RNA sequence: UGGAGCAUGUGGUUUAAUUCGAAGCAACGCGAAGAACCUUACCUGGCCUUGACAUGCUGAGAACUUUCCAGAGAUGGAUUGGUGCCUUCGGGAACUCAGACACAGGUGCUGCAUGGCUGUCGUCAGCUCGUGUCGUGAGAUGUUGGGUUAAGUCCCGUAACGAGCGCAACCCUUGUCCUUAGUUACCAGCACCUCGGGUGGGCACUCUAAGGAGACUGCCGGUGACAAACCGGAGGAAGGUGGGGAUGACGUCAAGUCAUCAUGGCCCUUACGGCCAGGGCUACACACGUGCUACAAUGGUCGGUACAAAGGGUUGCCAAGCCGCGAGGUGGAGCUAAUCCCAUAAAACCGAUCGUAGUCCGGAUCGCAGUCUGCAACUCGACUGCGUGAAGUCGGAAUCGCUAGUAAUCGUGAAUCAGAAU
């Protein structure tokens, strides 16, 4: 499945503090408390790190983001 | 050990009428359908003999005359070495291989269609000059060391 | 395999006897649950013998079965009533109450397992009331009672099989009619599930 | 009359009293039309600790049947449709 | 667990609790003749709306004991009672045959 | 007249004969014998009963069978092929044992036990 | 089985937090017959001081609305209204939460003082008992012998005589026979028809049987002690044996859970009563329980045949779909199914041109990108269009395994009432 029925994600719970960070400066991340906290494609350029539960990992958001989930950044399986 | 087992073969049929040819399919159906193998069972009846001159029975009756071993080689021991036992068993027994062998032993061949295929050894059966009487005397040459085989510690 | 479950049929009926559609054949398979454990814990005495809830026109069917009707029916039925309230309310149907009789009721399996395991907490010998279970209970009526006896017995390990015959009970049978109630209770220590055999004649 | 109820035995001896009760009282009923055993196959585990071998095997039914009164007007399959009814059966009836 | 078969029970009322405007905003989601101005308050529906309000998080036992498998599509009750349940008495219509 | 009803069974069938005096003149499904069946081998071996008892000049056969799939009722033609027939007489009473083709066989597909895969075939193991 | 087509199926591999499970080709049918807000196998952000829940003493306000606010994240509280309730006009109550003593929580240990209606007999009629006898006794006889049988059904003999427990009969259980049988199927009587049967009539040249005589030691001839048996026989398109086992007939191998209901020598006890948990199980370095698919030839890529199709179906199945190569999301005839939604089908005819090949059978990391659950698919999903990136060679050492419908290649319709159980 998973086609391009639900297009713009528009979640008032999950928007009001990604979407707000416009007009302050870039000088503190989005705190994230999901493995699915996806956000705009307007959005890229943010630092959004896997909520898992001991510690943060580094998220190079680049220029060309289109697809899924962010189960890549934090792998599901970490090669412990 | 009493035998309970029952043979009745049925022969008869409503496009050859034969013997032991009636009642074959059964290796000819491989294992899948009947329509398809319609044209290739009772499809080489009329395809061994529309290459020679004579009926496709003709060479198929003289399968049980090159094709059928002596003797009998079923193992026993008594105190020794294992002394198997030959002998002129009844026609049953050796005119199984007579067919089957010879009609089994075509897949080393394969030519054009599936149906010439198993009419590829039917009209050797005459002459036997093919590879069903090759095993026919070979069988009785390895029977010198169990010649005396029947009687004494057999 | 399970026969009781063949005989229904040849031999016997059922208890939930009640008529609903296929997607409303849980809806009355709610309440036929909250009733049946009550009628053990607390009416030990009067000892049920069968429970059959049926469902006839507009209210519901249980009967009772007990074998003591001067506990339960008492001074023009006060205490029938009060197994209209505390019964009625957690099922989700009201049901009215009619109570019958089981007169020589020394033959039923029901009736006879509740007044074995009650006996064995008092520290008493586990072998002597169990020959008189079939002893003062075999003479009038029924032809025969087997007793297999596994169990616990007084000691930790034991697979001592007890083996109660005075009579008949025949037990691959459909004509033969077989009865089977193993309630459980708790002694002194340990668990026991009394194993009962009742066996009456045929047809 | 379409029916909806349990088993062979109390469908059945329903259904006598439908045909001749209300055939007494002026009218006709038909003669009962065959509706077969309800073939519904099941799947469980009967075993203590697991064993996926150790099935067991169970079924069960619904009974229909086809009655129909010519002159619609016997109340007999109505009034005393409670008398079809003894303890677990709940009947569907069609006037007509 | 006394707080086991207690602490997800009381989801027969929590997640109907709205139930209305969960049952009017879950038919015109099949229709695309929403407008696109209409991908704003199509999606200001339901969920922080406290979130006692997806369905996907329920699950079914047997009525007096439990156990998530051998329940069929007939009862509220299980493959551990319905060997112990008829034998008794307790299910309708479930006879031995052919 | 010889306006009857026999029938003709295999594989779940329950069939229609509409028979009488004719010349041999064989059919099925409201069809003849040479529509739903030809170009396969079972079709002369129905007429081995009919050239057992020379009926092929004598009476004019209808028996329609279904169910199953295309060949698997070439039995059910032999099945009541004289089931019209010896109600008609006993003249080929004691003479019809030797042909066979009665026999509603139980060597089917019965109740699928569990445990086993198949109807007497089990499963793999060593 | 085969250098090999690198699945957590346990033993060899990769942590910075790790709880118990078999002891053989009975070692992936070893707690429980399912870890979706953790009040679970101490990461735990985190906080207890009465309590969701089990609990007594006490309450404003019964209650809820507690939508929304911090929340990229339970809830307290703004909570917008309500004062609720029986009235000898005294008094009383439940609860979002809330304060003091105690607690529920085992969410580690452990089948060796605690399992009951079995996880291993080939389907052996074999394992025992009461009384009697014999022996100083442990014992033995019964249960041995002669014959016969799948079989303590047996039969004949015998210091034993009985019995506990059988296929039979009570356990896959009615072409075979059937009174009566089809209110709306359709067309044997028929006219008809679009020869798909509109529609009477179809109970007779019939449409799915509830349940009921049913199959035998029955007879004849011999063999056998003639006796249990063992061979030969009818009728007549069927006449001799066709155990279909969840309280095994019962007898069997220190060994799975102090764990689904249970049940002990130590433990947490401001805690595994707090919970919104800041992520840390496949380096391939291989064996192996191996158990479809073929060996290029019956050759290589389609949209098509005489043609499956009924039920469950009051928060369901989702037509002929307009969308189509192939997608049957706005439609909706079957809406309580003798309709129908998956409604399309069935290995065949002589299947194209060139006639028999590790390749014109081959695509794993690079499907981007597409108006469908719905407040929640920003470098990974079916969506099979075949440009591309392979390895299939008589199966030998020796081993799973077949005496008859058997060794043997076309799919499942349905929910705690929202359609990927190899």
């Amino acid at each position: 499945p998973r086609s391009l029925k639900k297009g713009p994600f528009i979640d008032l719970h999950l928007l009001k503090k990604v979407e707000v960070a416009v007009e302050k400066n870039d000088r503190k991340p989005i705190k994230t408390w999901s493995r699915r906290s996806m956000i705009l494609p307007h959005m890229v350029g943010l630092t959004i790190a896997v909520h898992n539960g001991r510690q943060h990992v580094p998220v190079l958001v680049n220029e060309d983001m289109v697809g899924h989930k962010l189960g890549e950044f934090a792998a599901t399986r970490t090669y412990r | 050990r009493r035998r309970v087992a029952a043979k009745r073969e049925v022969l008869a049929d409503p496009k050859y009428g034969s013997q032991i040819l009636a009642k074959f399919m059964n290796h000819v159906m491989e294992s899948g359908k009947k329509a398809v193998a319609e044209r290739i069972v009772y499809g080489a009846l009329d395809k061994v003999k529309e290459r020679g001159k004579a009926d496709p029975l003709e060479t198929f009756e003289k399968a049980l005359d090159a094709i059928a071993p002596l003797v009998e080689v079923k193992s026993r021991r008594v105190g020794g070495a294992t002394y198997q036992v030959p002998v002129e068993v009844r026609p049953s027994r050796r005119n199984a291989l007579a067919m089957r062998w010879l009609v089994d032993f075509a897949r080393k061949r394969g030519e054009k269609s599936m149906a010439l295929r198993l009419a590829g050894e039917l009209l050797d059966a005459a002459e036997g000059k093919g590879a069903a009487v090759k095993k026919r005397e070979d069988v009785h040459r390895m029977a010198e060391a169990n010649k005396a085989f029947s009687h004494y510690r057999f | 395999v399970h026969p009781n479950g063949i005989r229904l049929g040849i031999v016997k009926e059922h208890t939930s006897v009640w008529y609903a559609d296929r997607k409303n054949y849980a809806d009355y398979l709610f309440a036929d649950l909250k009733v049946r454990e009550y009628l053990q814990d607390k009416l030990k005495s009067a000892s049920v013998s069968r429970i059959d809830i049926h469902r006839p026109a507009q209210t519901a069917r249980i009967t009772i079965h007990t074998a003591r009707p001067g506990i339960v029916i008492g001074k023009k039925g006060e205490d029938v009533e009060k197994l209209r309230q505390d019964l009625t309310k957690q099922m989700g149907v009201p049901v009215h109450i009619n109570i019958e009789e089981i007169r020589k009721p020394e033959l039923d399996a029901m009736l006879v397992a509740q007044s074995v395991a009650q006996q064995l907490e008092r520290r008493v010998m586990f072998r002597r009331a169990m020959k008189r279970a079939v002893q003062n209970a075999m003479r009038i009526g029924a032809k025969g009672i087997k007793i297999q006896v596994s169990g616990r017995l007084g000691g930790a390990e034991i697979a001592r099989t007890e083996w109660y015959r005075e009579g008949r009970v025949p037990l691959h049978t459909l004509r033969a009619d077989i009865d089977y109630a193993t309630y459980e209770a708790h002694t002194t220590y340990g668990v026991i599930g009394v194993k009962v055999w009742i066996f009456k004649g045929e047809v | 009359i379409r029916l909806k109820a349990f088993d062979h035995r109390l469908i059945d001896q329903s259904t006598q009293e439908i045909v001749e009760t209300a055939k007494r009282t002026g009218a006709q009923v038909r003669g009962p039309i065959p509706l077969p055993t309800r073939k519904e196959r099941f799947t469980v585990l009967i075993s203590p600790h697991v064993n996926k071998d150790a099935r067991d095997q169970y079924e069960i039914r619904t009974h229909k049947r086809v009655l129909d009164i010519v002159q619609p007007t016997d109340k007999t399959v109505d009034a005393l449709m409670k008398l079809d009814l003894a303890a677990g059966v709940e009947v569907q009836i069609s006037l007509g | 667990k006394e707080s086991m078969k207690n602490r997800e029970l009381k989801r027969q009322l929590t997640v109907a609790k709205y139930a209305k405007k969960r049952a009017e905003l879950k038919a015109i989601i099949a229709n695309p003749n929403s407008s696109a101005e209409e991908r704003w308050n199509a999606q200001v529906a339901l969920q922080k709306q406290p979130r006692d309000a997806s369905a996907s998080r329920l699950r079914n036992r047997c009525r007096l004991t439990g156990r998530p498998h051998g329940f069929y599509r007939k009862f509220g009750l299980s493959r551990n009672k319905l060997r112990e349940a008829a034998m008794r008495g307790d299910v309708p219509g479930l006879v031995k045959a052919s | 007249a010889t306006q009857n009803y026999g029938t003709g069974r295999r594989k779940t069938a329950t069939a229609r004969v509409f028979l009488r005096p004719g010349t041999g003149k064989i059919s099925i499904n409201n069809r003849g014998l040479d529509q739903f069946f030809g170009r396969e081998t079972a079709r002369m071996v129905v007429r081995q009963p009919l050239e057992l008892t020379e009926t092929v000049e004598k009476f004019d056969i209808f028996v329609t069978v279904v169910g199953g799939g295309v060949s698997g009722q070439a039995g059910a033609i032999r099945h009541g092929i004289t089931r019209a027939l010896i109600e008609y007489d006993e003249t080929l009473r004691s003479s019809l044992r030797k042909a066979g083709y009665v026999t509603r066989d139980a060597r089917e597909v019965e109740r699928k036990k569990v445990g086993l895969r198949k109807a007497r075939k089990r499963p793999q193991y060593s």
